[PDB]
């Protein structure tokens, strides 16, 4: 809408801009590329709930004595 | 070997103050009066002299 | 009249007055600004009374009005401890969101000042609602505005943008509808009185679970399906981003507190680490991708994805502490956000017409005004202690440690990975060098009205944050009722 | 004489020091106290206080020439 | 400006003629030859 | 040697005067001027918080106890 | 003991804290139980508070012998420690014991 | 020398060289403000600093003509 300063555009910069915005339509299912987004999507993911699955309600600190064990299950 | 003629142990062989350089006239400066090797540490412990006279006039 | 459809009414009269004037007297721009700015101030000040009338420790809603004319679907207004305070979010920040839009907007000024008083009415209508097919109604309802006010006043990508936001949370919604539809067979309701003391089977539970999990988790947003959000925070003018990044996002929150942890306490317990190991798996993911962010305001958008994923695990913590400190994180993140949306979609944006980080550099030389605040803002937007953004990252950290300790360990790395990035981008535009160099042209430093609306939001992050009282104090009771759970010796006392 | 622990606990002197001795003890700490702790204050009956620590200390050196035989000069610690 | 000067050597000066002090009186406890008592 | 303050607060230069666009008027004398007059007002709002209620309560329980020697012996 | 101001009459619960015996039917009563279940457990978690209170000015006027002198409330702060929570009152409404 | 600088920024901490004419004058007027609260902070300080022990009447003291919680006991015990 209203103008704004004079600002030196950089037309490199302005064109790593535009790349990296319109880069989501050049995307393909490559050989590594399965493999990163199996990884961070499914394994990765996977790996942490199953650990939560595996803790939980095992440990409790609420008032645990000397006596008493840090483990519930 | 080091087609170049540069051998280390000549080198170290070659760390000293030379005998002749073409520039002492400029670099003298450094070890003479002001620098001497004694007037360097003429005070390198400032109060240590005066002190030593006290604590013995207060031994006696 | 209940003063609660005094809230609704008075954006109304202010859209009414707006389309009106120039039948009544070429009237100049500036008096449909003025009359908006007044509509949301007189709004606040509803709020505010009501709250000094509240009571924080009452079970009955509070200011509801009889009608006795039951129709199908009416509209039955309350609020709790737990709604109110989101109330005077929405009141508080809509008059910032059209003052930091003052001078941007420059043509179809009646179109982007009826949208925003029209969204003030249906988001206050999401936290007032006393029924749960209402607060679907008026939850989808906002999307036609956002629709439009995204497209007509939005930057180059603005129809992508405008179209990702629609339809992601349209079809969210439709599975969150299915749910609501499936709950109110089964008790012939949705009025919340009816529907709290309902007791759904457990395997009902769990498909009722799903949906209105899968609703939520796309309105989160939850990393994965936060394109959205990167697309239309920051094609958005940065009124409607001031919008979708203060209130907006937390619909989902309170949602939680009317359609999940009431009436689906069992299914909440068991898909827990379903929860946060999306929830832990977010704050990694959108930790990493935020410190390579090279449009500021995609860097900043894309942080709330950040802190939207803790709160969202201190909301299924199961303990008061981290259920607080949502509340208090999700109210606070609202104040910190919007003011680095202003410090970089309406201080750098006006003056400069890029958003990329790479022609940025030393603007404290310049800006010293601009660089005080923007400093404090980023150490909100990293949980520094006196400020609100603390005291709700802090809470709902220890409860979502309390709940799944390894869950809230890689949730607690937030501390290391928020201020990574917080700080970056504070020392490569305010800092790291004398000043840009593709700066042709000296800037000027904050105006006095860039100033005041900065000002105002560092002040209720700060008075907030030293101060958390004035919204722990009517937050407690009524959390109580969300809490599922018993002691070995006190219950079922005779 | 043995200082009780009801004057002892009195006294408010440290965990540590709960032993026999700390009947000299008790007046050494109010030196400290009555002179700012000064060190050249009460070296008088702070030499006494330190002299019955050598004592004791010897007491319990001597208490292994037996026990460190008894395990042929093996390791006790 | 000579005061420097004078600072140094007084300080140099009270720090060394300590040690001595300090060495006539508590150097014989440390040199294992008088205990304290 | 030192420097006298210099600089344009909100951009004014010293010949000229920062001029009103409109909202200054209700954001001081409405949002700001209602916050403060709700600050005064919110001192002497009664207190409703769960814990003052329960503060006393429990004052009560412990004073029918060993701990927190009760003002009355009854 | 300290008599009870009328802040303390207007929220004082008037029922048991108790879901047995109480028609769901009856919004009013529900709510009152609800209500009274909160109560209870509030005032629980607060008497940890106060007790708490005098644990820490014992602490701080014994000093050296803390730990055979202010016993008396580190089992008092303990045993509420372990016992007093803010649960809600969410599961007795839907599960019955004994 | 003295670096360059812009004369068109305004800066709260007064900018690259910045002394005012009337800086000892607002000094002036700023101390008075430090002290005055300093002063109330230790009025409201003295009224609840609380303590379990009481220092000895012989003592280096300076706390006991301004503190509250042991003003009245020096005067408490001076009943006898
Ligand atoms: C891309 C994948 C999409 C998968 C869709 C699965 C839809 C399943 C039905 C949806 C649903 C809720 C819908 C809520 C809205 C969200 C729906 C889901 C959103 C997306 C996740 C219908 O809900 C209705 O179900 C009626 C019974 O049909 C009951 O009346 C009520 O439960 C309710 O009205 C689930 O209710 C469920 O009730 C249970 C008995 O309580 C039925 O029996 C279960 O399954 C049996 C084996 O089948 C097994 O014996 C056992 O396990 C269990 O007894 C279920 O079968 C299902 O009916
Ligand atoms: C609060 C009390 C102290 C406030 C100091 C204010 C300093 C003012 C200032 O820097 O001027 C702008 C200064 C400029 O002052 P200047 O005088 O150098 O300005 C002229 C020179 N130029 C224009 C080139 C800068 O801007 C900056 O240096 C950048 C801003 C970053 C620092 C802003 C203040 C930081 C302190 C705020 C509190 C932080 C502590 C939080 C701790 C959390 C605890 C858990
Ligand atoms: C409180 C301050 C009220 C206020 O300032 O309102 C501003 C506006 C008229 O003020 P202004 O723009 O300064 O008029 C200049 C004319 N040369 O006032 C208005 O224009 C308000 C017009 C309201 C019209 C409907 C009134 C009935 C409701
Ligand atoms: C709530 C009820 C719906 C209200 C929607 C707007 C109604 C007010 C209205 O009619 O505004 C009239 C306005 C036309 O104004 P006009 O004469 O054309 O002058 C501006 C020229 N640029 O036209 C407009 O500016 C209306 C544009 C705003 C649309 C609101 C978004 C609706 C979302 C569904
Ligand atoms: C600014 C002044 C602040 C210091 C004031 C405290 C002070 O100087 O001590 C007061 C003390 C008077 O107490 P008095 O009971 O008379 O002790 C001597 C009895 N013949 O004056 C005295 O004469 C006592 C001896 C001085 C106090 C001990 C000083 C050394 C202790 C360590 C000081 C560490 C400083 C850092």
């Amino acid at each position: 809408g209203l103008q704004h300063y004079k600002i030196a555009m950089d037309p490199a910069l302005v064109r790593l801009g535009s790349m990296i915005s319109n880069r989501y339509k050049y995307f393909r299912w490559t050989k590594r590329t399965a493999l990163v987004s199996f990884m961070y999507v499914v394994v990765v993911p996977s790996t942490i709930g199953y650990l939560a699955y595996k803790t939980d309600g095992l440990w409790d600190l609420r008032a645990k004595r000397r006596g008493d064990l840090i483990s519930e299950r | 070997p080091n087609i170049t003629g540069f051998d280390m142990r000549e080198f170290l062989r070659h760390t000293k103050t030379p005998t002749y350089d073409p520039w002492e006239r400029h670099e003298a400066w450094r070890y003479t009066g002001r620098f001497s090797r004694f007037n360097r540490f003429k005070g390198a412990l400032p109060g240590f002299g005066i002190a030593t006279v006290a604590f013995t006039a207060y031994c006696v | 009249m209940s003063l609660l459809y005094v809230l609704l009414i008075i954006p109304i009269i202010g859209i009414f007055l707006i389309s009106t004037i120039d039948s009544f007297y070429f009237f100049n721009v500036s008096y449909y600004k003025k009359i908006a700015l007044i509509t949301t101030i007189l709004n606040l000040i509803v709020s505010l009374i009501i709250y000094i009338l509240f009571d924080f420790s009452n079970n009955q809603f509070q200011f509801i009005q009889e009608n006795l004319d039951l129709s199908f679907y009416d509209i039955y207004l309350g609020v709790d401890g737990v709604s109110i305070y989101f109330v005077l979010l929405t009141t508080i920040i809509m008059p910032i969101a059209l003052v930091s839009n003052w001078n941007s907007i420059t043509n179809n000024i009646k179109s982007y000042l009826i949208i925003m008083l029209l969204l003030e009415t249906l988001l206050l209508a999401v936290f007032l609602v006393l029924d749960v097919l209402l607060f679907y109604i008026f939850f989808e309802s906002i999307l036609p505005p956002l629709f439009i006010l995204i497209g007509l006043f939005g930057s180059s990508n603005k129809v992508r943008a405008s179209f990702y936001i629609f339809l992601y949370t349209l079809l969210g919604s439709l599975f969150l509808l299915l749910s609501i539809l499936t709950m109110s067979s089964i008790v012939g309701t949705t009025y919340f009185d009816v529907l709290l003391k309902s007791s759904f089977e457990y395997t009902t539970q769990l498909f009722l679970f799903f949906g209105i999990f899968i609703a939520f988790a796309v309105k989160t947003p939850v990393w994965g399906l936060n394109s959205w959000l990167l697309r239309a925070h920051v094609e958005s003018p940065l009124g409607g981003s001031i919008v979708l990044a203060a209130i907006v996002l937390k619909l989902s929150l309170y949602g939680v507190f009317r359609l999940i942890l009431p009436i689906l306490p069992q299914a909440s317990l068991n898909l827990t680490y379903i929860v946060y190991a999306i929830g832990a798996i977010t704050v990694l993911y959108a930790s990493f991708s935020t410190l390579r962010t090279v449009d500021v305001k995609e860097l900043i958008a894309y942080s709330s994805v950040a802190h939207a994923a803790i709160y969202l695990m201190g909301v299924f913590s199961n303990t008061i502490q981290g259920l607080e400190g949502a509340i208090l994180l999700g109210l606070a993140h609202g104040f910190v956000s919007s003011g680095l949306f202003i410090c970089a979609g309406g201080i750098l944006y006006d003056r400069t017409g890029t958003r990329l980080i790479y022609f940025f550099r030393g603007l404290t030389q310049i800006m010293p005004l601009f660089s005080l605040f923007f400093f404090i803002l980023c150490l909100g937007n990293a949980g520094t202690p006196l400020t609100l953004n603390f005291v709700g990252e802090f809470m709902s950290l220890y409860g979502t440690l309390e709940r799944l300790p390894i869950a809230g360990m890689l949730a607690s790395t937030s501390i290391i990975f928020s201020a990574a990035y917080s700080i970056y981008m504070y020392n490569r535009i305010a800092f790291g060098g004398s000043v840009s160099l593709y700066f042709i042209d000296c800037f000027r430093d904050l105006t006095k009205r860039e100033f005041f609306i900065l000002f105002t939001l560092v002040s209720f992050t700060v008075i907030l944050g030293i101060y958390p009282s004035f919204v722990l104090d009517g937050l407690h009771y009524n959390i109580s009722s969300v809490v599922y759970g018993i002691e070995p010796n006190a219950s079922y006392l005779t | 004489r043995r200082a009780t622990r009801e004057e002892m606990r009195d006294a408010k002197v440290p965990l540590a020091y709960r032993d026999s001795c700390a009947h000299l003890l008790i007046p050494l700490n109010r030196c400290r106290y009555e002179t700012y702790y000064l060190p050249w204050k009460c070296e008088d009956e702070r030499h006494s206080y330190e002299k019955c620590q050598y004592l004791e200390f010897k007491k319990r050196v001597q208490k292994m020439e037996e026990l460190r035989e008894a395990k042929g000069g093996a390791r006790s610690n | 400006s000579r005061v420097h000067r004078f600072l140094a050597t007084g300080l140099g000066a009270s720090m060394w003629f300590w040690i001595f002090y300090r060495a006539k009186k508590d150097g014989p406890v440390l040199l294992g030859w008088k205990h304290p008592w | 040697q030192y420097d006298p303050p210099t600089g344009w607060l909100w951009g004014v230069r010293p010949g000229e005067k920062y001029q009103n666009e409109g909202w200054e008027g209700p954001f001081f004398y409405g949002f700001w001027g209602s916050l403060i007059v709700f600050a005064i007002a919110y001192a002497y709002k009664p207190d409703t918080s769960i814990q003052t209620w329960a503060l006393e309560e429990a004052r009560r329980r412990l004073e029918a106890e060993g701990i927190l020697e009760d003002p009355n012996p009854t | 003991p300290t008599p009870e101001s009328e802040a303390f009459l207007a929220k004082k619960p008037q029922v048991p804290p108790t879901f047995d015996g109480v028609d769901y039917e009856d919004n009013k009563r529900l709510k009152q139980a609800q209500d009274a279940i909160i109560r209870e457990q509030w005032v629980q978690v607060m008497m940890g508070r106060l007790v708490r209170e005098e644990l820490s000015k014992c602490y701080y006027r014994e000093g050296v012998n803390h730990l055979e002198k202010c016993g008396k409330l580190r089992e008092r702060y303990l045993q509420l420690l372990a016992n007093a929570k803010v649960k809600g009152y969410l599961f007795e409404q839907q599960n019955y014991w004994s | 020398p003295k670096i360059p600088y812009p004369k068109h920024v305004w800066s709260p901490a007064g900018g690259w060289y910045a002394q005012p004419a009337n800086w000892k004058q607002n000094t002036a007027i700023f101390g008075l403000v430090i002290f005055g609260i300093t002063a109330m902070v230790w009025k409201y300080s003295a009224e609840h600093e609380v303590r379990h022990k009481m220092p000895e009447p012989d003592r280096f003291y300076p706390s006991r003509y301004w503190v509250k919680q042991i003003k009245d006991y020096e005067r408490a015990q001076k009943e006898k």
